[PDB]
């Protein structure tokens, strides 16, 4: 008993290892819009007569 | 190094909290003799152990 709690305690401590990480590549990414018209901004003037 | 100092305390304290677990593997006599100070009998394992 006292041999498995040894054991227990030194494979606990082989377990503490770390793999990897995972994270997410957003930073400086941002969302687009769509502009669905031309902004023209132009008039056109007559004369009443057409001159 | 800062990880060497880190990576045994992270290490000690897992043993600490396995052989106190369920029926401790020391006995109570030495627990005794680890607390005539007034620390916990966990500290004083702890501490003899490092």
């Amino acid at each position: 008993e006292d041999m498995a709690k040894i054991y227990g305690a030194v494979a606990a401590v082989s377990k503490n290892v770390n793999s990897s990480v995972t994270y997410e590549v957003k930073r400086g990414t941002h969302e687009l819009i769509k502009v669905p018209t031309i902004p023209h901004n132009l008039v056109l003037i007559q004369s009443d007569n057409g001159k | 190094t800062s990880g060497s100092i880190i990576n045994h305390a992270n290490n000690l304290n897992k043993v600490i909290n396995h052989v106190f677990a369920d029926k401790p593997l020391i006995s109570e006599t030495m627990l005794k003799i680890l607390t005539i100070d007034g620390t916990t009998g966990k500290d004083g394992y702890r501490n003899w152990l490092d």
